[PDB]
């Protein structure tokens, strides 16, 4: 499922900040606008096992050039909740449940 | 500093996010990333090589009040003499050449006097600091309307 | 019949070009 | 002045001091009587100083009045007005 | 020998070297006791 | 008339009683210090040796002691790189697996928690990564091993020791005497056969052994401590023989002028190495060998004592024209008289020769696995650029220092300088007005598409996609220079850069080296500013330089001198008329320029060039290529260029790049601090600084030697001074992390 | 408008009449439900009138009338 | 506790945010040799870092919601070795510092040339007189009370 990191105006969110999807997907974090932008997994809040490793980035990268994307494979039961180390204050977290 | 204490304190107070502050003000750089480069996304995406918004005469207002500014540092850095000396070749090469002679000034054109120029250069520092600003305060502000 | 229409040009060009012109005619001549 | 090197004499001060035309004429006019006869007559009316000035002003400013005021769709989009619904605010609106 | 000491004293060199023993006694200091934020003997 | 060494005995006999006198040289600074001014003024006039006296030969022998002791500083530095390469740094490491590891030549031992800038470099090091460009040098040397490093770095040493004994010797012991210095045929004689072109076939000679031979063992896959090592390929020849066959008959094909024998290590091939990304050895070696010939030559030109050569003065002499009258007679005893004309003259063209240097070497470059080493590249690219005009800068100060001091129509009379200065005048008014129009077009251009842009009419802009300004002119040489090899220069199988065109994209351990650069609508904008910029500081030095002696405002202006602040406020103000303050104003305008040549190169660089490859050859860019769309406007420089990459260096803190953010804050600081001085003037202070003085005298703690403020003069350098360093030390820190995070 | 529901939409200041703008602009400032490209107000006047006791535009063209004739005064 | 703060060993952002510092300095840790140079030096920068924290908890400092010590100034006594004897040992060594430089300056305040012994230091004197400054406090006091402390006629 492919998630925009950034809005059009230039706004710091996720397009949809909501992801409900069902798990055999994985999800594509493509950027749009105000990149840099980087997307990193809770460790917090996340269900029972999943290493942060896995689905974070370093906590010191960031994906740069308008049209990067990360992938995520995810599945597993549960819901995650990511959000941007960069403009984490200024409200770009997001939430992806797999039901 | 005032309007920046404020206005910092304030938004993040209207995110319910007053933590935030809490850990960023400590220290100046968290003021440099966390408040200034933060909350300017949206106001210089006011208008992009795919289009503008409503937000679009903040930016050029943003840049505009950048522009003033800096010519003010004009005025407060190169003096008089300077001034005087290129002013006086520049009448010269009117008085020489042919066509425009026949247009003649009546008033001797001169360098800006010190204290004007002194003038002119905080004229010039005030405008475009308050433009900035309220570019930056009114787009941060309204663009996330919160 | 638009009102703007008619009164921006005259205060944004008719206006300021008439000024200009009678103030540098008040200013640059000896009285 | 220029009796060899002298470049100064009360005399001729406007000779000393460069008074000169590097370029006038001083030839008689190109046109022929005829052309000069039409231009001189039907230009007339606009060479008065106070009238030509206030002709010009009052004239320039109808002019833009009318054409501004009577300005058609495919000329300015600002009066064309809006054809899209208008978005809604982040909560006003 | 004599000009030596006079040139060794004079503003630049002594500044120099006392602020070169400053530094070294406060690196020391901290080294022993480093992220220390308060009083804590009395 | 001959040439031959002259010198004088114990001129100046070693001792310590000037040392405990500060200021010698000056008598009224000698006498001792009235006011806190005193001190300043022992600094600003160190090495103003023209000055304190006015004997020529005095000044040459300072000024060549001066230079011994400069050479000394060099190599002691020289040293220093080397030892700290060879001790504190993985160039091991770094040489067995170079894409692989981080070059670094520098640990921070661990005191009050700064440990944490040894970062992660890799190959089991942890330090700061360098971006000097050390390891790509002394890999293309052939260094291999450490102890070549320790042994070069002990040399350097030894030679620093040498030049200072050089300099102490030949200004107290034997001192050279004027007509010596005043030799200046016999001078570029040596220089030009001596100095470069022997040592240019000196540097050939070790390619020839020591390059080429461990070079291609390296790329051959050898591991570095399995190589012979460089002086055996001397010793037993056939070790030269495999990798190269021709080395078998040895020197014959060089006296029998069968030079085509020697094909195989003395190349033509041009291009990029597709294996390290740099230049092919065998060219370089051939370079210097051609070098070195055409120096040797060029190097015999000038009689000096056997009749054969050319006298300088008759070459100038027998220059003249219609439009000139008796040109360049009486220049040789200009130049030969005054140290300032020489200085300003070899100012401009070493700082034209480092720009130069800064292009050349990021167009095509010239070390293995260099290209791939992006911030190596943007660090040298921007250094090269900022010594250059910095300079360039120098050379109009000392070219006005001469105007107005050594400068003399009675005694030493030049044509084209008289004529120069007689029509000064339109010359600057003309200067003026190519200003004024370049600035309207290249930056009212960018006003004009951002004004478009705010005003939702992209039609209107001037883009690729609305209204195009392409530079055909560049766009056909570059065009002319791809087709180049096999049409018009038959002997080079690659074109001399792969910038020019011709497809064939260079990359190495999957990083994009080097490609095909394109030029568009953006690239004219940006070139436009650029001699816009250029022009205007040539505008401000120029008229100081011209307009340093007299002007229609102060007729006497020489008499004041080169530097002072003004003439009072007279004749509406004459503040900042001397030639100092327009070499003050062209430190700014240098500054502007240079700062917008390394912006469009480092956004070029990463829009259109610097990237990864992937396995079916689809390069993505640092930047996906957005300069050409956002570069037109202002908003997209500030957005898409300062916001976007300013987020590596402000998110440092935590990490190893930490350091790069405190810069990026001390050097915001220090450049709002210099406003302080740029913007006041020294009565205010003065007036302030008798108060403090007052509530000093109040508890007997007032100094004697009495606190006067900072002459104008010095408020003026002092704000130049802060105003360079804080701008230039930001653009560092922004450009070295966001290099170092993203490269 | 403002009055009926003062927290769900955006005070206008005034109209915008500029020749020099462009069809997306035009489209992007039209807001405040009016009918063509409008300025919104930030200077607090629709609060502050609201709670003084102001309610129709008639008390507002008069309160103007009232001004104007006391400028003149 | 003050200020609505709670001491930082019985608070939870405290150790929340210790075991963070410690897992990012672990994680570096397991990259390189067990036992190699770098292993040496991050282990410890680890054990320094549990020290400390292990000494701020100790001394019982006051914590915020933010989980970070805070400093409290108003003078309470439950706090002074925060900024009150830190600050009285402040104002003992500048003090000391200010009281020797007037001392010398009012000692070669009497020579033809003062100016001359102001930028070449006359060290034999200065290392007498850097002395005083241990009982600055005392000399200080007498020098007001004496009344010469201060520059009369001005
Ligand atoms: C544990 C429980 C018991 C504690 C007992 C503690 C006692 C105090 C600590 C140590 C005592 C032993 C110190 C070493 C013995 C020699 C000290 C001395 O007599 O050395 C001689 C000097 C001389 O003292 C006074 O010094 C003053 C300044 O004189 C000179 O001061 C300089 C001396 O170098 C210069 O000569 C200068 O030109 C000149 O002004 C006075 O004018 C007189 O000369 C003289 O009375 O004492 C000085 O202060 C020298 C500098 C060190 C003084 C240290 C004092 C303590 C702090
Ligand atoms: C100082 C108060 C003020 C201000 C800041 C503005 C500002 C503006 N008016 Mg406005 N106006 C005002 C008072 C004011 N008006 C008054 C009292 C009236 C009569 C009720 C009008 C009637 C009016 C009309 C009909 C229109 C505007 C319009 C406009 C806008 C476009 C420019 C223009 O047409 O010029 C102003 C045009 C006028 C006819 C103004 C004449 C009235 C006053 C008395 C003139 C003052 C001149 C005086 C010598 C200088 C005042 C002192 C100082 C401010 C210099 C602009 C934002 C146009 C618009 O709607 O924008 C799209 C438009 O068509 N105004
Ligand atoms: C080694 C012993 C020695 C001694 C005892 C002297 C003694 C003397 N020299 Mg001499 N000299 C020496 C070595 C020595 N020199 C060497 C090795 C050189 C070659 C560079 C020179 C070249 C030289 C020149 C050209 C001149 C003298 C002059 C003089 C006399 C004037 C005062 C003086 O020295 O300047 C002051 C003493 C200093 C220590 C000044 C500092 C200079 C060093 C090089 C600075 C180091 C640069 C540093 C790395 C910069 C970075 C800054 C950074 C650290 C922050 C004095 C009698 C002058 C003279 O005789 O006047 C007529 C004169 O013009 N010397
Ligand atoms: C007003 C500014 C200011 C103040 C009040 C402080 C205060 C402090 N700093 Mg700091 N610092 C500052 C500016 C300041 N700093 C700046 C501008 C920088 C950048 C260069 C630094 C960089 C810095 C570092 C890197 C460190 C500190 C540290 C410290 C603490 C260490 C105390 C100590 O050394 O043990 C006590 C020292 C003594 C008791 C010495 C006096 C004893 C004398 C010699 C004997 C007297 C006998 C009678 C302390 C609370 C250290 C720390 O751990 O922080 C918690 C430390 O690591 N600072
Ligand atoms: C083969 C002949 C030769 C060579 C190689 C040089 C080389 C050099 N000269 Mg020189 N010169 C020469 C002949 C030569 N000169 C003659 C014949 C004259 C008289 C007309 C001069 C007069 C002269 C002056 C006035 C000056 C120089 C300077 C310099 C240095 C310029 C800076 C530089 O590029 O550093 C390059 C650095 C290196 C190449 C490192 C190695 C340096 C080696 C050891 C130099 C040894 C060459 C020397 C001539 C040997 C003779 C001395 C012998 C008794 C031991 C450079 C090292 C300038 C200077 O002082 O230097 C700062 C300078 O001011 N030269
Ligand atoms: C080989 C190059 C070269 C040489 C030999 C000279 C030589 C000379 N210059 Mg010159 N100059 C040069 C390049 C050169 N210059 C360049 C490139 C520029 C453009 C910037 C200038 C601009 C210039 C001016 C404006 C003037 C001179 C002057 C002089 C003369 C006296 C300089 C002096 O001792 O004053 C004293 C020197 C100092 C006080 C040192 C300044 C210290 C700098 C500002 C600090 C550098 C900061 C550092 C890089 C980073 C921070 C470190 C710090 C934090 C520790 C002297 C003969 C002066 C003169 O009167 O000519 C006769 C003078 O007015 N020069
Ligand atoms: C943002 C700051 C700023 C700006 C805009 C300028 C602009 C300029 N400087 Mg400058 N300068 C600055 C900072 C600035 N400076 C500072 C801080 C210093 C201190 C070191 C200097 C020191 C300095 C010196 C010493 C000199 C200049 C010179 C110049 C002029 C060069 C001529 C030119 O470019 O032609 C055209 C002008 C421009 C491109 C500027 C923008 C013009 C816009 C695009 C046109 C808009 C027109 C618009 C339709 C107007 C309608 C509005 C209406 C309501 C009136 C130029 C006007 C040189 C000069 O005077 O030239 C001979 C000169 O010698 N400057
Ligand atoms: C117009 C621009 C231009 C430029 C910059 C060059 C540049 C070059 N050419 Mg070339 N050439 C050109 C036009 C040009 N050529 C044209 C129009 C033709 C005819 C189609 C040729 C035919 C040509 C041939 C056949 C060869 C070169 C070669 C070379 C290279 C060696 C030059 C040389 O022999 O030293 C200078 C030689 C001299 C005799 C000095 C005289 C200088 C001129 C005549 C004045 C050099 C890079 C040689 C090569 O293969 O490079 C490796 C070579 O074999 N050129
Ligand atoms: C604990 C912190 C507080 C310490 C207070 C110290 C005592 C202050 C009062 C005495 C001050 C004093 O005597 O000097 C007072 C000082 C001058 O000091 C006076 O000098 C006179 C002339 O030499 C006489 O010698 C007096 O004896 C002397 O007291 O002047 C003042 O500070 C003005 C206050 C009113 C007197
Ligand atoms: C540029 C400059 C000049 C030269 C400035 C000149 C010659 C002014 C030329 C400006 C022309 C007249 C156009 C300016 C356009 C203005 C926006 C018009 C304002 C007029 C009224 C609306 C107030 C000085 O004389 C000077 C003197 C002392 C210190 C610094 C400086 C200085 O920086
Ligand atoms: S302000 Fe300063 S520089 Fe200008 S005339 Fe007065 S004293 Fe001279
Ligand atoms: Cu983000």
């Amino acid at each position: 499922v492919e998630v925009l990191l950034g809005a059009s105006d230039g706004g710091l969110a996720f397009v949809p900040s909501s992801l409900e999807v069902s798990a055999g997907e994985t999800i594509v974090f493509k950027n749009n606008a105000g990149f840099p932008h980087n997307v990193v997994f809770d460790e917090d809040e996340i269900p029972a096992g999943v290493d942060a490793s896995k689905i974070s980035m370093p906590e010191e990268d960031l994906l740069n050039a308008p049209g990067e994307t990360y992938s995520v494979k995810l599945d597993a039961k549960g819901t995650y909740k990511f959000y941007c180390s960069p403009h984490q204050g200024a409200g770009m977290v997001g939430q992806v449940t797999v039901n | 500093w005032v309007t920046f204490y404020w206005h910092w304190k304030h938004i993040t107070l209207w995110q319910g996010n007053v933590s935030q502050f809490n850990e960023s003000s400590t220290y100046l750089m968290g003021w440099l990333r966390d408040y200034l480069w933060l909350n300017s996304s949206q106001l210089i995406n006011g208008y992009n090589p795919f289009g503008m918004n409503s937000l679009s005469v903040w930016a050029w207002m943003f840049l505009f009040g950048h522009l003033v500014w800096a010519t003010g540092f004009m005025f407060l850095i190169s003096w008089r003499g300077y001034w005087q000396e290129l002013i006086e070749t520049l009448a010269w090469a009117h008085e020489r050449t042919p066509l425009a002679n026949l247009i003649r000034w009546r008033d001797k054109p001169v360098a800006l006097s010190i204290v004007q120029a002194r003038l002119v250069g905080l004229v010039h520092f005030s405008v475009g600091y308050i433009f900035t600003y309220a570019a930056f305060l009114i787009a941060s502000t309204s663009g996330k309307f919160g | 019949i638009n009102l703007p229409s008619l009164f921006v040009p005259l205060v944004g060009l008719l206006f300021p070009a008439v000024a200009m012109a009678s103030l540098f005619l008040h200013v640059e001549k000896r009285l | 002045y220029g009796d060899k090197s002298v470049y100064f004499d009360l005399e001729d001060l406007g000779n000393t001091t460069g008074q000169w035309d590097l370029y006038g004429s001083d030839a008689p006019s190109p046109y022929n009587s005829l052309q000069s006869k039409f231009f001189e007559t039907f230009a007339a009316p606009f060479t008065k100083r106070g009238l030509l000035l206030k002709f010009l002003i009052l004239g320039g400013g109808s002019t833009l009045a009318y054409f501004s005021a009577t300005a058609s769709g495919d000329i300015l989009p600002i009066k064309k007005g809006p054809q899209l619904p208008p978005q809604l605010g982040p909560r006003l609106g | 020998m004599r000009d030596l000491k006079t040139y060794l004293s004079v503003a630049p060199v002594a500044s120099t070297l006392w602020f070169a023993a400053l530094a070294g006694l406060l690196i020391e200091i901290n080294r022993f006791f480093p992220d220390a934020l308060t009083f804590p003997f009395f | 008339p001959e040439v031959k060494i002259l010198v004088d005995r114990d001129p100046i006999k070693t001792s310590f009683e000037q040392w405990a006198k500060p200021g010698h040289f000056s008598r009224t600074i000698a006498k001792g210090p009235d006011t806190t001014t005193w001190i300043w003024n022992l600094h600003a006039d160190a090495h103003d040796f023209d000055s304190h006296t006015s004997d020529l030969e005095e000044i040459s022998r300072k000024v060549f002691s001066a230079h011994f002791g400069q050479l000394s500083i060099i190599f002691l530095w020289l040293s220093g790189m080397y030892f700290h390469g060879a001790r504190f740094s993985n160039y091991e490491a770094w040489l067995n697996d170079p894409t692989h590891i981080r070059p670094s030549a520098q640990v921070v031992w661990p005191i009050v928690g700064q440990e944490i800038l040894n970062g992660d470099v890799g190959g089991g090091f942890r330090g700061i990564q360098i971006t000097s460009g050390f390891f790509q040098i002394w890999r293309a040397s052939g260094i291999t091993s450490e102890l070549q490093l320790y042994c070069t770095a002990i040399g350097a040493l030894v030679f620093a020791a040498l030049m200072l004994f050089a300099g102490w010797f030949h200004y107290h012991k034997a001192a050279p005497k004027l007509v010596w210095f005043q030799d200046v045929e016999s001078m570029l004689n040596h220089h030009l056969a001596g100095l470069l072109g022997l040592g240019s076939l000196s540097w050939a000679g070790h390619q020839v052994h020591v390059s080429l031979p461990i070079n291609q063992f390296l790329n051959a896959g050898v591991d570095p401590k399995e190589i012979p090592l460089p002086h055996e390929f001397i010793l037993n020849r056939d070790l030269l023989a495999q990798l190269y066959p021709s080395f078998a008959e040895g020197a014959t094909p060089f006296f029998t002028l069968n030079w085509s024998k020697y094909a195989d290590f003395l190349t033509f091939r041009g291009g990029l190495d597709p294996l390290t990304g740099g230049l092919w050895l065998t060219d370089i070696a051939h370079h210097h060998l051609a070098i070195a010939i055409l120096f040797l030559i060029a190097g015999h030109m000038y009689r000096t004592n056997w009749g054969i050569g050319h006298g300088i003065k008759d070459i100038l002499e027998a220059h003249k024209g219609p439009f000139t009258g008796q040109g360049h007679k009486g220049l040789y005893e200009i130049l030969t008289t005054s140290w300032h004309a020489q200085l300003s003259i070899n100012l401009a063209m070493l700082g034209s020769l480092t720009i130069i240097v800064a292009h050349h070497m990021y167009a095509m470059p010239p070390y293995p696995y260099l290209a791939t080493d992006y911030g190596t590249q943007l660090s040298l690219f921007t250094h090269h650029m900022w010594i250059g005009g910095f300079l360039i800068v120098g050379a109009a100060a000392h070219a006005a220092i001469f105007m107005v001091r050594d400068y003399d129509p009675t005694t030493r009379y030049n044509d084209l300088l008289d004529r120069v200065l007689r029509h000064r005048d339109a010359i600057i008014s003309h200067l003026n007005w190519v200003c004024i129009f370049l600035g309207f077009h290249s930056f009212g251009l960018y006003i004009h598409n951002d004004t478009m842009s705010a005003l939702g009419r992209p039609q209107d802009m001037f883009s690729d996609t609305a209204i195009q300004l392409q530079p055909v002119f560049a766009q056909w040489i570059q065009n002319t220079h791809a087709l180049a090899p096999g049409t018009t220069a038959p002997g080079a199988t690659t074109s001399t850069s792969l910038t020019w065109g011709g497809g064939d994209l260079v990359s190495v351990g999957g990083k994009v080296a080097l490609l095909p650069i394109p030029l568009g609508t953006a690239d004219f904008l940006v070139h436009h500013i650029h001699a816009f910029t250029i022009h205007v500081t040539v505008l401000i030095l120029l008229k100081g330089v011209l307009f340093a002696r007299s002007s229609r405002l102060i007729p006497d202006k020489a008499n004041l001198g080169f530097r002072f602040p003004c003439d009072g406020p007279g004749r509406g103000g004459t503040c900042q008329v001397s030639a100092w303050d327009h070499v003050f104003l062209g430190l700014f305008w240098m500054y502007n320029a240079i700062s917008v040549v390394i912006f469009h190169f480092s956004w070029k660089m990463q829009s259109d060039v610097w990237g990864s490859i992937n396995d079916q050859g689809v390069v993505t860019h640092i930047t996906g290529g957005n300069f050409a769309q956002s570069s037109i406007t202002i908003n997209g420089w500030l957005r898409d260029f300062l916001w976007a990459q300013a987020s590596q260096v402000i998110q440092s803190y935590g990490s190893s790049l930490s350091a790069y953010g405190l810069f990026f804050l001390g050097a915001h600081f220090v450049w709002a601090f210099s406003l302080m001085f740029l913007f006041s003037g020294r009565g205010y202070w003065q007036e302030l600084i008798e108060s403090i003085v007052w509530a000093h005298n109040k508890l007997k703690v007032a100094p004697a030697t009495q606190p006067r403020a900072l002459s104008i003069v010095q408020g003026r350098a002092v704000g130049v001074t802060h105003y360079l360093l804080g701008g230039i030390a930001t653009t560092w820190a922004f450009f070295l992390a966001r290099i170092i995070a993203v490269g | 408008a403002w009055v009926q529901d003062p927290l769900h939409v955006r005070p206008i200041a005034h109209a915008i009449w500029d020749p020099h703008f462009g069809q997306p602009a035009v489209e992007a400032f039209t807001r405040g439900g009016a009918l063509g490209p409008v300025n919104i107000a930030y200077s607090g006047v629709y609060q502050w009138w609201y709670t003084i006791g102001l309610r129709t535009n008639e008390d507002l063209y008069t309160g103007a009338i009232f001004l104007l004739f006391l400028s003149f005064i | 506790d003050i200020a609505g703060l709670t001491p930082c060993k019985d608070s939870k952002q405290f150790a929340k945010r210790e075991k963070q510092s410690i897992k990012k300095l672990e994680s570096s840790l397991k990259l390189y040799a067990p036992d190699s140079a770098p292993a040496l030096a991050i282990n410890a920068t680890i054990e320094k870092t549990k020290r400390r924290f292990d000494n701020y908890g100790k001394q019982g400092l006051l914590c915020g919601a933010d989980g970070l010590p805070h400093l409290i100034v108003s003078g309470d006594q439950r706090h002074w070795g925060e900024f009150i004897t830190p600050g009285i040992l402040f104002l003992y060594i500048a003090g000391w510092i200010g009281w020797v430089g007037r001392s010398y300056l009012i000692a070669i305040r009497d020579d033809k040339k003062p100016t001359q012994k102001e930028i070449i230091i006359d060290v034999p004197l200065a290392t007498g007189l850097v002395f005083r400054g241990f009982s600055w406090p005392i000399a200080a006091y007498r020098e007001l009370l004496n009344g010469e402390l201060v520059a009369k006629d001005v």
